[PDB]
């Protein structure tokens, strides 16, 4: 059953500095879709294929893995109607962690 | 999640260059590690190159190092493979793949999923 | 201005295995609130204060940092009304990455 | 984001035990690294113990190692510090703190934010 929602949505600068110092750091991707509220979502492109060991060099005996978690968003449906909507759940990389491979040939 | 379309490639004499292209139809792969594999018939599936989600980190097989380059857009809609100074060793069916798993180093083909039929690149003796 | 939404929301087992192999792994916290759609959100408690170097031991010269990203959720408001709602944006740890400290006394 | 309430503590003769408790009023700190600091007047702020978000990893200062233990619930509503075999070295105002920053090792007090007034623990000669 449909229902009402009031669209009135209800220090950041420091977390990027910690994430930039990660050993499996990432950049941002502008995942934008207009028939979608929120209009713009920023996701994580991992910056390396490996992780960054003590030298400051990439270590390909490890993996940067992007962390994917589903989140809630709205799609205008009928695909053109600015009124009617649906709650949708979509998958978005939210950052990267470093994982050890299992296989070593 | 997406379909992988490939263009470029054909028949070339040694020392030459092809430039293969691979596109994201029905979705993007912006945040996905991408790569290229190759297989000539009867033989196993070789690693060729892999590219960072951001496009900033690139690895190459020890057979193509210094000849081949991998790159990509930022839209998540394209990855490219450029193959210079071609050798008949290089003759294979090429596949762009997405890195779907993480069970090995970035170099480990078994972590990549090809989608379609390949791209034939024949290099002449 | 308020609007309608149809609440019809629109392999997982393998990502946990990669995350369990992270060097800054995490557990799950049942962040539940009934006057909130979604009812239950699972967040990441980092499993260590350091990261897990080659031995399989914790390395306290590094930090497990939980990655925090805001997400969209609904709050029943008036706080009891099952009809009226608001779109709210809340902060939730979505996983952990390993970061190098800056200070070394 | 939350307010930090502390209970337990007082005056004790050496060799004894207190057990300090710290609670999350107005919010929880389930996913936050937690710790305990201590300060006696005039002196700087010492590290005492820090505890994993999951509660599974615990570190201790080299002065309390083996006497003190840190633990926590899973609700994110409580952390505890247990202080055994107390020495007058141990006399200080104790603070439970949240780890808000990550500019140092887990041991580095400057990464932790106390909220309230402390807890006085006096240990008698
Ligand atoms: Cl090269
Ligand atoms: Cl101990």
């Amino acid at each position: 059953r449909t229902v009402m929602v009031n669209l009135n949505i209800h220090n950041p600068k420091r977390s990027s500095d910690y994430y930039d110092r990660s050993t499996s750091p990432w950049n941002l991707h502008r995942n934008e879709d207009p028939e979608r509220y929120p209009s713009v979502i920023w996701e994580a492109k991992c910056r390396h294929l490996g992780c960054i060991n003590a030298d400051g060099n990439v270590d390909y005996h490890m993996n940067s893995v992007p962390i994917q978690q589903e989140i809630l968003v709205l799609r205008r449906e009928p695909p053109h109607s600015p009124n009617s909507f649906r709650l949708e759940k979509i998958l978005v990389s939210v950052g990267c962690t470093c994982v050890t491979p299992i296989v070593h040939h | 999640q997406v379909q992988l379309v490939q263009s470029g490639g054909g028949l070339v004499q040694a020392g030459g260059s092809l430039r293969l292209s691979c596109a994201a139809s029905g979705g993007t792969f912006a945040t996905s590690p991408m790569g290229w594999l190759r297989q000539a018939p009867g033989k196993g599936t070789e690693f060729v190159a892999a590219i960072s989600p951001s496009g900033g980190d690139r690895i190459y097989a020890d057979s193509v190092k210094g000849r081949f380059t991998i790159s990509r857009d930022n839209a998540g809609n394209f990855i490219y493979l450029q193959m210079n100074s071609l050798k008949p060793e290089d003759t294979a069916v090429y596949y762009c793949a997405v890195r779907r798993r993480f069970d090995g180093t970035s170099y480990y083909t078994g972590d990549y999923d090809s989608w379609g039929q390949g791209t034939l690149v024949t290099v002449s003796s």
